[PDB]
């Protein structure tokens, strides 16, 4: 029925960890066991906003819920997640994460995150595979899901030593992969155990947190993770060009988690061999302005923009570039008419080549303090 | 030789108002001057302070719904519009002038409706972004925010933003 | 699409034969007042107007109707004249025009022959956008736009980018 | 193609003034702007603050007693009235424009009575509620109280009343 | 940054909306009781924070808002509860809310001069105790005088000098 | 709520209507004698109510209203009786009355400068003792200084501290 | 000399640009604590420098600049850091920069009256300790109160009276 009048209840609330309502969209694929409580079919996507949907659509005994708690401890975002059904064979568990179009009109595994478009007008901007990115065939298809979506995917090095991770990441020369190696243990509030989380959804909520506050152009490296204890293995950052473990992991382009607990990230690079798009803040502004070309083409095709197309797209593109100069995301912005236009009948009939140059804000990596001990002001003080 | 204008086109968001835009007025660009006479002078010199505001006033003569719906939006610089013009002088060399602008459509004025005349609605946009290209290349590029007052390619506030850190 | 003067002459003859059965013959350039209740349309003057911003030339034409009647039936020709004026209040002649502006109606003295003595000039003006629009500025269609970047710039390697691409 | 108006009707409270309403003026809708130049800018951008007041000025030409009796009522928004109009353009497609309004009839002005001319009384209503439907569907819906400034269906103050609790 | 100003305003008192008659508000002027301090070995004093001072939050209405007159001079000081809402729309659309929960003594009802043809403007004032301002739902100020709560942006700025007084 | 302002005003003194010459009134500014209080274990003082202060209720007339000049400086202080009526019409028609019964000493007759071509404006002031404001006939304020009556909205706010002083 | 005025202005707080909402600044009024001194053998006192006094550097913004509200009344006084930039363009083109690094206590957040149709103007004030003004990159003022640094144009004007107090 119902109840009238106020009601006081003996209950259990576990120590509120509210965060900021972020704006970026996160894709996630991890494994759980379906039951009558978990009210979601495996290979269908569902957007989640708070922990009430990670306890009702998916079970609390899961591994999505280990990673949805990872985002919601850090930044309240919109996670579009699918479920991979539980397998036992270590290849068949990862081969169901990949999947394909084995169904009639449905993609199953990681590919089901392509249904973020045409369903909510909210594509995933981040792609997370917690723990499964240690396998190569998952991580290579994170690249194949990033090229179709313009969404940088967060990888996961193995929980073993550094040479198991540096020699793992030698086969990646892809612009959009971002690897976080050291696994994070976090003490659970029920089972009295430091749960060895895979530590790739901890960085996913951090990217949602930096976009909501400090913006996308700030490199999301020295920002503090909350709701977290130490890593599964300790790293350190000391100075003097030695074999210290943080310098050993940046030079092979892996993010690291540095201090007392799982405080901060440390990677500023992405897994690109091409040193132009080495910073993650450059690839996320490139893949943001390439989306404004798409919405600047969709807006310049539904209204019959025939004779004034290239003027409608380019000025509408510079309406977005002056926004980035306004927000501090770029320093230079210039949309150039390239001199590779050969003849007037040749260029006006086809192939008008224009450029977009922008100097992204470089994140302060390696400040340098050249320090002295002098005898200059010893005379002035004593006399 | 003087330049008689021949063709006139107005866009609002891409929709061709080529035809029924009988009158259009670009914003007069006015330097914020100040009659300044200091100690060692008698006549006042005038010093720039920036520009003053920019209103562009076109007047379409129909019940549009394609220009009416940009009044009172929650965001300024949402109405943009692109003017296109064509002055024709000096042996048929019609110079293509465009004047693309942007800003809040600050006033929609329906006139007297005396039951039988034309419509002649009136409009006024508080222009923020203003870009005037005469014969392809740039003449006036006025972005108020970010301080991008640029005359024929060179940015006259390049020395200012280095001083202000912008 | 656009109008033609021959499209204007046919529609004013068309509608006026429907509304006026007492008018026996409404021709746009006839002569010979062969019978009593005749109406002979004309053209008085075609004048400029505020030129629109396209290739159409704005023209308002003083259209003209002459109501030929033998003398002694002057009242029978005002009733023809009142039928034309009641038409011209909203009439666009079904041709994408502006509604016609009625000007005057009075008995005149023609230069022509006056066997049919009594004639009533009924003249009205309506604006015309004759001709095609003309585009002048830019003819660059949606099929031609490539948008590179700063390192992917130069005549050595082309900016390999289309504006319609992946999502 | 321009739109010549053809038909005009005015209601006051349902009573048909179809006929003797020779002139009518809808309220010009003006955004309360402000020339705003902050630190990092030179030209002033203009920022909305809401609308300013709305006066509609029709002028009937008779001693009415059906429009005179709505002057000086103890309640504002008691005079409402509904305008109906009809612009005719583009091959006889007469678009039905209505402009229903509401507010205090703030001024009744009898002109000079020079003993032989028409009447031509003049009126002015301080419009509160203003609703303009061009061709059936909504264009401008301005309710000042409750903050219901709505452009073509969407409420531009939907984000404001959630912040203010209204 | 975007140009962002005040556009509209609202006032609640014990849940009751003043959606119709508030011409003006005034948030309480938060000021530190600065005691300028020049001592031996320096010049140009350095202004040590001593704490805040009293926080009157004036506003005014011009109707017979008896639901605002009932809270003057009650036996329970700090029983006037109320928020000073207000939205800043900016330039890019979406408005940033600023609310300000108050809890104090309505220490002044100042009815204006009634000039019989002007407004009324019942000017008020609340010497608030509790004070909580929010921006876009995010916390900036917790000012509770008694029991020592000065929490700027969520972190308590008197907690180091509350576990030594033993409060 | 509805937009509601002051429109018209009236003043009675011992029943005599001033329906013809009152350009201005002023209700007495009800203010609490706030003593700001910062003590050990807090900051940002908390403003304990100590009571009200004196209540001068100015007004002005510009005629020889001798029926208002007779009440200056009599032997019986608090013998000037009078109400400050005033109606707030709102927007939806019916007007909400505000009356304010006074009882005090007319402590000031301030005749203005007589500039011979301007108004007179005999500005007055009454340091009232008794004070009762009503809104739509409903009670809001009973302020009687002597014998301890502060009754906000009908409930006595000093009755708990009147049966302990033994008044 | 050339006619040279203020044209544009900027404000940074901990690196964060206020490029969109600062209508006004105020540099701190540098004034000497002048004690006028007339003694035996003279007249018309001679105004010995005693030192400066406190340096409040007001400014105002009119948005919800929460990044400026977080620095009010922290535990660390002199933790508000910020520069008051500003360029003087002159008449002959190139602009002369004036920047002013501050370090003090944000001792006042004064939110304006919210008249619902006007601006906001959150007026602030910082009682600065450290103060460094530059002109075209050249130093003019180092004002550090503690540890005795008054360096006018780079040369220390208190160094002769700092190696005698033994600081």
């Amino acid at each position: 029925s119902f109840f009238h009048g106020v009601t006081v209840t003996n209950v259990d609330i576990g120590a509120r960890t509210i965060a900021l309502p972020a704006s970026s969209v996160i894709g996630l694929c991890d494994v759980f066991t379906p039951g009558a409580q978990a009210s979601a079919k495996p290979n269908v996507p569902v957007l989640l906003t708070s922990k009430k949907d990670a306890a009702a659509a998916f079970g609390i005994g899961s591994s999505i819920y280990l990673a949805c708690e990872a985002i919601y401890n850090r930044a309240q975002a919109v996670i579009v997640a699918v479920g991979v059904e539980t397998a036992e064979t270590p290849e068949a568990q990862a081969s169901a994460v990949i999947g394909g179009i084995s169904a009639a009109g449905e993609r199953t595994g990681l590919q089901a995150l392509l249904d973020g478009k045409s369903r909510f007008n909210a594509q995933p901007r981040l792609l997370v595979a917690p723990g499964h990115s240690a396998q190569q065939a998952v991580a290579t298809a994170m690249d194949g899901l990033a090229e179709k979506l313009r969404a940088i995917a967060i990888l996961d090095g193995p929980n073993s030593t550094d040479e198991a991770a540096v020699a793992y990441a030698k086969n990646f020369g892809s612009k959009r992969l971002f690897m976080v190696d050291p696994g994070v243990q976090v003490w659970d509030s029920a089972t009295n155990a430091a749960r060895n989380a895979p530590a790739s959804a901890y960085a996913a909520g951090l990217f949602a947190w930096t976009d909501a506050e400090y913006g996308f152009w700030s490199s999301p490296s020295n920002k503090e993770i909350k709701g977290v204890t130490g890593t599964s293995r300790p790293v350190e950052f000391l100075d003097g060009d030695e074999t210290c473990r943080a310098n050993l992991l940046n030079n092979a382009n892996i993010a690291t988690i540095i201090r007392d607990d799982g405080y901060r990230l440390w990677g500023n690079r992405t897994l690109s061999s091409d040193s132009k798009w080495a910073f993650v803040t450059r690839v996320r502004t490139m893949d943001l302005v390439m989306d404004a070309i798409l919405a600047g083409h969709k807006w310049a095709v539904d209204r019959g923009i025939t004779k004034t197309y290239v003027k409608d797209v380019t000025e509408g593109l510079r309406a977005f570039m002056r926004d980035l100069k306004n927000q501090g995301a770029v320093i230079n912005f210039e949309v150039y008419a390239d001199p590779d236009l050969n003849s007037a009948s040749q260029l006006a009939q086809g192939k008008v080549y224009w450029n977009i140059r922008f100097t992204d804000v470089p994140p302060a990596e390696n400040p340098n303090f050249r320090v002295e001990v002098t005898d200059q002001w010893l005379t002035e003080v004593l006399d | 030789i003087p330049q008689t204008l021949t063709n006139t086109n107005l866009f609002i968001d891409g929709v061709s108002f080529a035809g029924d835009v009988p009158s259009l007025t670009l914003p007069k660009l006015a330097v914020k001057t100040e009659q300044y006479r200091a100690g060692g002078m008698d006549a006042p010199v005038s010093i720039d302070m920036g520009l003053e505001a920019m209103e562009a006033k076109f007047s379409t003569n129909g019940a549009r719904r394609e220009a009416l719906n940009f009044f009172g939006l929650a965001d300024q610089s949402a109405f943009n519009g692109v003017f296109r013009g064509s002055f024709k002088g000096q042996k048929g060399a019609s110079v293509p002038v465009v004047a693309t602008l942007r800003g809040l459509l600050k006033e929609v004025d329906p006139g007297d409706w005396k039951a039988g005349e034309k419509a002649e609605f009136k409009y006024a946009v508080a222009v923020s972004y203003y870009k005037l290209e005469v014969d392809g290349r740039e003449v006036y590029e006025i972005d108020p925010v970010n301080g991008v007052r640029a005359i024929n390619g060179v940015d006259q506030l390049a020395g200012m933003r280095n001083d202000l850190g912008l | 699409q656009a109008v033609t003067l021959e499209a204007l002459y046919a529609a004013i003859e068309q509608v006026l034969r429907e509304r006026l059965p007492e008018a026996q013959l409404i021709g746009f350039w006839p002569g010979v007042p062969e019978n009593t209740p005749a109406v002979s349309l004309e053209i008085a003057e075609l004048l400029p107007e505020r030129d629109p911003g396209t290739g159409e030339s704005a023209l308002l034409c003083r259209l003209q109707a002459r109501i030929m009647v033998p003398p002694g039936a002057d009242r029978q020709a005002v009733s023809i004249a009142c039928g034309i004026v009641r038409t011209l209040r909203e009439q666009t002649w079904n041709l994408s025009l502006q509604p016609a502006r009625f000007v005057r109606s009075a008995v005149d003295g023609s230069r022509e022959e006056l066997k049919s003595l009594r004639v009533w000039l009924v003249e009205w003006t309506q604006s015309l956008r004759l001709g095609d629009p003309e585009w002048a500025w830019e003819d660059q269609p949606p099929g031609s736009l490539m948008l590179g970047f700063d390192p992917q710039t130069g005549p050595g390697h082309e900016p390999d980018y289309f504006a319609p691409e992946a999502l």
